[PDB]
């Protein structure tokens, strides 16, 4: 019970990382999205390799 | 013995960016020309004698 906080944030993080999308409440079948942190990581690796 | 500029080009291209500026004096000294050092004398050769 003194790692109940960590198992609670682990449930919330595991639910948030597999977050699905809904259009009108109906779940969209087969929807893949590239985030803004993912796109900025792609930009940063590309900038780093062109700078080297 | 290939030419030292292609050696510089190859030795710069296959180095990561983390250890590029550390490795630059090694590539500078790998492609500096050979100036042979002063060997031991053994003077007065056969034609001088």
């Amino acid at each position: 019970a003194k790692n109940a906080s960590e198992v609670s944030e682990l449930l919330a993080k595991s639910l948030a990382e597999k977050a699905v999308v809904t259009e009108g409440g109906k779940v969209v079948e087969g929807f893949s999205y590239v985030s803004k942190a993912v796109a900025a990581k792609v930009i940063a690796t590309r900038r780093a390799e062109v700078h080297e | 013995e290939g030419n030292s500029v292609a050696g510089i080009i190859k030795s710069v291209n296959e180095t990561s960016g983390a250890n590029l500026l550390s490795s630059l004096k090694t590539i500078k000294a790998q492609a500096a020309p050979i100036y042979p050092a002063a060997a031991s004398s053994t003077g007065y050769s056969t034609q001088a004698k």
